[PDB]
């Protein structure tokens, strides 16, 4: 029937219209009876400081315990009773609160949203309860080696900067944050110019923006209020942090070099690169025949329980690396092979490899738009990061222009002979010496 | 044609491994393909091969052979491994070919 | 671009569903009526191993080519399965469907199950099973079906330990020959034109007609399996024989499900619309969780509640979960509760189809255990067309029926099925 | 004992009462042979009702007395024998605890015949609860029991065990003649009653092997 080329062109366009308060409203209308609308905010722990670190997270815990117009019980009951799903999150540079309901309620939803971001109750009795909850979630997350590792990776890769802090904050900050600090955080960061109301599913862009003009009022007076603040740059540091505990069953290791940041086109090539290396885990059936050389090796030599490549972007910087989980006695070989694959990227990539990496990448981007929430997540982000929507048709255009020669140059440029940042946790005695690792950074 | 079909029977007797009670396939040098092939053999075939070989080595250390009666007959020689070995090599050649592509 | 959902039904009983939504990606699948349900004490786990065997050499493609070939075009291949259905699906960009199709076809209709490949694969059941059982959630469900039945459905979904390494190429072959028959299979397929998906099903799907082995009836036992293992958290599930697939009493339970509460809708939020949750909430003080459990099978189903709670509070928490079911069977159901639920159920249903995976699953599930596609409006019409009485009856059926219970953790304070 | 033993006084922690559940635990593990045991709340130790069961034990049969020989004096054995054709084994199970006990039968049998073998073991218990006990059977048993008891004391180990068991859960030594007097002083009725108590009481069953053909407690 229709080709992949055409199906890409026939995808309904994303409509974006800015209000007067500076808020941007975007959406992708589909023929679906169900939908997702939410607000993506350009806020997060990176915008916090040493004293309010963990506020945005503390705010995430209250964002749902009721607003001033309608208290806790009232709020929950109203959302539940309409079959709507309310969820959200907060990262280092991005926060979001979105809802999943029937397109029929698109406007009632929008009203709830705006009520949440603009009128959080911040009930004093509630704050003391979420305080205990957050403290519990810290202990739980403390036992998730994978996140402990990426936190440490940031802690050191961006040591001495804002990006070095976790999203949840510190035990102290959480034990002492005040109704004020939270109020302040909200009043300081949740603002129209820094927000985006995105929606996907069966919704009328116009009905959306109308419902928007109506509930997102707050119109700024001074020039300060509608200017989006540029964050001080975060210095990257080649370094390592080793958290050793031989009593842990498996060791975790993450290694990364500094990335270019959202706006850079190279990110397209970097992602293609990560596709060549890819990922693995003992439950992949492909086993020894997987196309990923590292994957094959991991299998053939029982090198690890799993491994993943990543290219975490940020406004002005990022982290391009890989993370793996292995038994104490195979860390060394795994690391050896992994760095080996990075060196292959810079020096000897094949058209065959990229040809396949590109298809995997295409399927990946397409797979990220499987549903309303994921399409809505994309819009909220694309706007917040690129200041516009990049259609699959465009991504595909860019992805198709990537060739071996290009992968090598981009990779060489970001990986070859660079001081990486390393985080290791667990029974890591067999992994050793920054110096040795630093040498795995050159000569294929 | 049935020409060398005779030469073979001649060489077969010229070779002389049948005097040890070994099948042709028992005498193969165990390179990489042959090793994989052997791992695929059914238990019974494998154990029989094992005894045949251990037996041959014992005859060899003794400097004896089997009585003329026990010698494997050209036409009764079981090519028990050739089938597996043939598959192993194709699989390999497939991969080799594919990895170039 | 937006219309239809054709669905042929070839001479041999092989149903073919199809829908073109012009998505840049396709997702074809082979649904089958097979699973640990058709296993006998003699070949247990053979269905599980078959699930992991998807990448083994076939008569048309080799173990190597399957994986390399699919990955070459950025495709994927997976096998999902319940106690009575097995799906073999593949995804890929529109322009590669024909390529990925070969392997799909080969895997499901032409396996070879070479002894050596099969022997090397078995130690994998040990792994696969170990990661699954990391979720206590999965452990009690296994034991539930074992305490709720004497056969078929009583069979575990994960190969039992004693059988690892003992399954044979015979068993795999026989299992496939006796179940993967045209009258038990459906060739669904989103993102493709119906004529195309049909021309395929024809000229290639070899293993023809049949119904082969038929599962024994699902006899209900009503047992109580308890697992003392130390865990600070106790998972408990108390159920009763419920409605079956395509059962009129089904929609009734599904609604009683939401009324009692079936999963949170607000992150870290409390569930007020959840009677069961709210009930338990007032009973215990420490963290916990409680939900309405509901499974619908071909010739049976299970209904009840599931509860996670600190050991010392399992007592109070489970009782509370009970009192809340009895209170509901005695007319403790507002006409509004029934209204709210019906919406949550319709929404839940409607959202659970935005996923390419979710949609394909929906479409094919019907085209296999039916041969038709119930329109969304129809399923809606069937859902709300459920009286407040039907719901209080469903509840009754539970408080009355023979209960079977499965629990695991530090059961030192957990009640026995006969103390409820 | 005196001038030496020191950890002392009191009875410390006291065991919780023995609550009866009546469950059925089944273990599917492949074994060609299926072991099954169906019991009911029996009698406690020091109980008058004890001797009754012990005797019903021997009547039904509790272990062979002739090497490789068949057990004719064993009603249970003989019963099952007539039921199955393949090798098996069946015995009277009987345990007496401080505040409770268990009574029933135990049966080893080929998987495919566990059904017929366990049923048979049952019918033979019901048949006994319905007066299927000769006044002679009761006489034979009483002897096997007295002999068994008497022989089970020739061992230094067996004797010390006997002596100490009493001096702990009593503080006295029941003379052999007394225990004898207590044993035979068991009517043919007591025995048929014991049997009744089983066919009536709530049963709990434990089985393991290839249970593919083993019956569930509610199918007995």
């Amino acid at each position: 029937a229709a080709t992949y080329a055409q199906t890409l062109q026939n995808i309904p366009e994303t409509n974006v219209t800015t209000l007067d308060n500076g808020l941007r409203v975007a959406s992708e209308e589909s023929s679906q009876p169900t939908c997702t609308v939410g607000v993506w905010i350009g806020a997060g722990s990176r915008y916090e400081n040493e004293k309010n670190n963990g506020a945005g997270y503390f705010v995430e815990h209250l964002a749902f315990k009721g607003t001033k117009k309608r208290p806790c019980a009232a709020f929950e009951k109203e959302v539940e009773s309409m079959g709507a799903h309310f969820n959200g999150y907060t990262s280092r540079e991005q926060t979001a609160f979105y809802i999943k309901a029937l397109s029929k309620d698109m406007p009632k939803v929008v009203e709830l949203l705006a009520d949440v971001v603009q009128n959080c109750a911040l009930e004093e009795s509630q704050i003391e309860k979420e305080r205990g909850v957050i403290l519990q979630e810290l202990k739980e997350m403390d036992n998730d080696m994978t996140n402990v590792t990426f936190d440490y990776l940031h802690a050191t890769a961006f040591q001495g900067t804002a990006l070095a802090r976790t999203v949840e904050g510190t035990t102290e900050n959480i034990k002492h944050l005040t109704r004020a600090d939270l109020a302040s955080y909200i009043d300081t960061h949740f603002k129209a110019p820094r927000m985006v109301l995105a929606a996907a599913g069966g919704i009328s862009h116009k009905e959306l923006v109308d419902a928007a003009r109506q509930h997102f009022s707050g119109v700024s007076f001074t020039y300060k209020e509608d200017a989006v603040p540029i964050l001080p740059r975060c210095r990257f540091t080649g370094s390592e942090i080793r958290a050793r505990d031989d009593a842990l069953p498996v060791a975790h290791v993450a290694l990364a070099v500094e990335g270019p940041g959202w706006a850079d086109p190279d990110n397209v090539v970097l992602h293609v690169a990560n596709a060549i290396i890819g990922r693995y885990d003992r439950t992949f059936g492909g086993g020894k025949h997987l196309s990923s050389r590292l994957a094959a090796l991991a299998v053939e030599h029982k090198l690890c329980h799993s491994f993943q490549t990543f290219n975490t972007s940020y406004s002005d910087t990022g982290l391009f690396g890989f993370h793996f989980v292995a038994d104490p006695l195979s860390i060394d070989d795994m690391m050896f092979c992994a760095q080996g694959e990075w060196m292959r990227l810079c020096t000897s990539t094949t058209e065959s490899e990229v040809k396949r990496a590109k298809n995997h990448l295409r399927s990946a981007m397409v797979a990220q738009l499987d549903g309303t929430t994921p399409v809505c997540e994309t819009i909220g982000s694309h706007l917040l990061n690129y200041g516009r929507r990049i259609s699959l048709e465009e991504w595909d255009s860019r992805i198709s222009a990537v060739d071996a020669r290009m992968v090598r140059d981009v990779c060489s440029k970001y990986i070859y002979d660079k001081c990486p940042a390393l985080a290791a946790v667990g029974p890591i005695e067999q992994l050793l010496d920054y110096n040795r690792i630093r040498s795995g950074m050159y000569w294929i | 044609g049935r020409l060398m079909d005779r030469i073979r029977k001649w060489y077969y007797n010229a070779a002389g491994f049948n005097k040890y009670g070994l099948m042709r396939d028992d005498t193969l040098y165990e390179d990489d393909d042959v090793k994989e092939a052997l791992k695929r053999l059914p238990e019974d075939l494998y154990n029989e091969r094992m005894f045949r070989i251990k037996r041959a080595l014992d005859l060899s250390l003794k400097h004896r052979i089997l009585p003329k009666e026990q010698w494997v007959k050209y036409e009764e020689d079981k090519p028990y491994l050739e089938p597996y070995l043939k598959e192993v090599i194709r699989e390999r050649l497939e991969r080799e070919a594919w990895n170039k592509k | 671009g937006a219309e239809d959902l054709e669905i042929t039904k070839l001479p041999n009983g092989l149903i073919i569903a199809s829908l073109e939504n012009f998505s840049p990606a396709s997702r074809i699948g082979v649904f089958i009526k097979a699973g640990s349900r058709y296993e006998t004490t003699a070949n247990l786990g053979t269905a599980h191993l078959l699930r992991l065997a998807s990448p083994l050499t076939t008569k048309g493609a080799s173990s190597f080519r399957i994986t390399r070939g699919i990955e070459a075009v950025g495709g994927s291949l997976s096998v999902y399965s319940t106690r009575e259905k097995m799906t073999y699906c593949v995804e890929c960009l529109r322009d590669h469907v024909d390529t990925v199709m070969e392997y799909l076809l080969n895997v499901t209709t032409a396996p070879e199950f070479r002894p050596w490949e099969v022997t090397d694969l078995q130690p994998q059941l040990k792994v696969d099973k170990a990661v699954a059982f990391q979720s206590p959630q999965v452990g009690v469900l296994e034991n539930l079906h074992a305490a709720a039945y004497k056969t078929a459905l009583a069979n575990p979904l994960y190969c039992p330990d004693y059988r690892i390494g003992k399954i044979t190429s015979e068993q795999l072959h026989h299992f496939v020959q006796n179940n993967f028959t045209s009258a038990r299979m459906a060739l669904v397929g989103i993102g493709v034109k119906h004529s195309d998906l049909k021309q395929v099903a024809e000229q290639f799907l070899n293993i023809r007609s049949g119904a082969g082995t038929s599962s024994a009836k699902a006899t209900y036992w009503g047992g109580e399996i308890r697992e003392q293992n130390g865990h600070s958290l106790v998972h408990a599930a108390v159920v009763t024989e419920g409605a079956a697939v395509g059962s009129a009493e089904a929609n009734a339970f599904s609604v009683l499900q939401h009324v009692l509460g079936a999963g949170p809708l607000i992150k870290r939020g409390s569930s007020v619309t959840s009677k069961l949750y709210q009930g338990v909430a007032k009973a215990t003080t420490q963290p916990f969780d409680a939900s309405a459990f509901n499974v619908n099978y071909s010739d049976s189903g299970l209904f009840g509640f599931y509860t996670i709670s600190q050991a010392a509070h399992a007592g109070e928490v489970i009782r509370a979960a009970m009192n809340q079911l009895k209170a509901a069977a005695q007319g403790g159901v507002t006409e509004e509760d029934v209204t709210k639920a019906k919406n949550q159920l319709k929404a839940t249903y409607l959202m659970s189809v935005e996923t390419a995976q979710g949609l394909l699953n929906e479409i094919g599930s019907e085209a296999l255990l039916s041969g038709t596609h119930t329109a969304p409006s129809v399923v809606a019409q069937k859902i709300d067309s459920v009286t407040s009485a039907d719901v209080v009856n469903a509840a009754k059926k539970f408080v009355s029926g023979k209960k079977s219970m499965a629990a695991s953790g530090d059961l030192g304070s957990t009640p026995f099925l006969d103390e409820l």
